[PDB]
């Protein structure tokens, strides 16, 4: 991929424009501009490039307490859930992860489980 | 020629900020990679020819050589078809469509006049202008032989076939080469990559080559900007953008009216610059040890006094001159 590919890529966005009868261009002659691209360097090898993503219940739960690990050590257990319930986290399946990596050896808490420090 | 724009010239001179403008006029699509057209704009001036027949040493070329390298599509495309249109003395011509030959004054048989008479090519007509020619890389191998004295000479002494003839034409001759891959090999040092013998990439002033960084942050320089002029027709080239019409009367007041030559103050910096890119090494080893660089630094002196309009020569022209041979080493390395 070099400058001989960049202007192909806008000389497409006219073919598509022009089949409407309309004079501009919208978001659906891009996508399918680039779906014949896609299709065409697949079909030069002998197999589809693809992806593989399990939809993990507790993948971004560990990602969000690593938000306060580097910006502090003494993480305050009712302050960590001011960010988990913006998005959208149910407070229930968090109670059943934290002995996911405690189990593990990650990190540990006291007996009321409002400390946690990350060893 | 009228006094409505000769004025018009002089005011800009004293600008510092012409050389600028113009260097930028020559990149009508691609924003950055100004240091390979900068070499270009001296090239049409070249410098007043002397002469010194009273030591016996005569003839003597000062125009300037530019030497490129890349791939013949990429960004070489439109640097081979605008300096045609625009300068009238250019003759554009192919490599290996045509003969070696063919290219130059040959012999042919003319029955009509009872005379083996001669005939003209495409360089031999370019006179005091700019010849244009591409493929360099897969051109003729007869036809790199014959280069030995055209550029280098300028005297074409072609004494074949009882026909005694020496023609005198002479024409700044730019080329285009590439590598073996077309593509830059870490790897090897850049003697190997260009195919062309020693001799052949000496006879040449400076050096560029067509480089593509696979750096992420490289394309948000250069392809946020072909995009924003292609939605764009006309509305906007001049505005921003001085016409043509200037770049043409630019060159045709300076070329017989200023004549520059070297002074004793401004003369002794190349004898000191030329010391210091001999050691080089690394690279190659102990070499450039030739009166050929050190003849193409004059030149190119005078060709930044040229478009400054004065005669006199100082150190602050001088600088700029050893500054674009510092940007060719840096390119090739």
């Amino acid at each position: 991929t070099s400058a001989r590919t960049l202007l192909a890529i806008l000389r497409l966005s006219t073919a598509l424009a022009r089949l409407r009868m309309v004079d501009v261009v919208e978001k659906e002659d891009v996508n399918e501009a680039i779906r014949l691209m896609e299709m065409s360097k697949d079909s030069l090898l002998g197999d589809k490039g693809q992806t593989a993503r399990t939809q993990r219940p507790a993948d971004v739960i560990f990602a969000t307490v690593r938000e306060l690990v580097s910006g502090g050590r003494s993480v305050r257990f009712s302050e960590a859930e001011q960010r988990c319930v913006s998005r959208g986290f149910t407070p229930a399946q968090f109670q059943a992860a934290l002995d996911e990596y405690e189990e593990l050896n990650v990190w540990q808490v006291n007996a009321s489980r409002t400390r946690i420090t990350f060893v | 020629f009228s006094e409505k724009r000769v004025e018009l010239l002089k005011e800009l001179s004293r600008k510092p900020d012409i050389y600028e403008r113009l260097a930028s006029a020559l990149a009508p699509s691609i924003y950055e990679h100004e240091d390979i057209k900068k070499g270009i704009l001296l090239q049409l001036f070249g410098g007043t020819r002397k002469d010194f027949s009273h030591t016996g040493r005569g003839k003597f070329r000062a125009e300037i050589n530019i030497l490129l390298c890349g791939d013949p599509g990429t960004s070489k495309s439109q640097l081979l078809q605008y300096v045609y249109n625009l300068v009238p003395r250019g003759q554009y011509t192919s490599g290996k469509g045509s003969s070696a030959v063919g290219l130059t004054a040959y012999v042919m048989k003319d029955p009509e006049t009872r005379q083996l008479v001669l005939q003209t090519g495409a360089l031999v007509l370019s006179d005091n202008g700019i010849c244009c020619i591409d493929e360099f890389d897969k051109m003729n191998e007869s036809t790199r032989s014959v280069l030995h004295e055209v550029m280098e000479q300028q005297t074409l002494s072609i004494a074949k076939a009882g026909i005694i003839c020496q023609l005198n034409a002479r024409t700044s001759v730019l080329a285009a080469a590439n590598p073996i891959e077309s593509q830059w090999n870490p790897k090897k040092t850049t003697i190997e990559n260009i195919q062309l013998p020693h001799t052949l990439l000496s006879r040449f002033d400076l050096i560029f080559l067509l480089l593509d960084p696979q750096d992420e942050a490289y394309d948000r320089r250069l392809a946020h900007h072909l995009v924003a002029l292609y939605y764009q027709s006309e509305e906007q080239a001049e505005e921003e953008l001085l016409d043509m019409a200037v770049l043409k009367d630019y060159i045709a007041y300076a070329h017989s009216t200023i004549m520059p030559r070297l002074s004793e103050e401004a003369s002794q910096a190349l004898i000191e610059a030329y010391v210091d890119m001999r050691k080089i090494g690394s690279s190659r080893g102990m070499v450039s040890a030739y009166p050929r660089q050190l003849e193409s630094l004059i030149r190119l002196a005078e060709a930044h006094a040229k478009v400054r309009l004065s005669n006199k020569v100082e150190a602050i022209d001088v600088e700029e001159a050893k500054r674009l041979h510092r940007e060719a080493l840096k390119q090739s390395a």
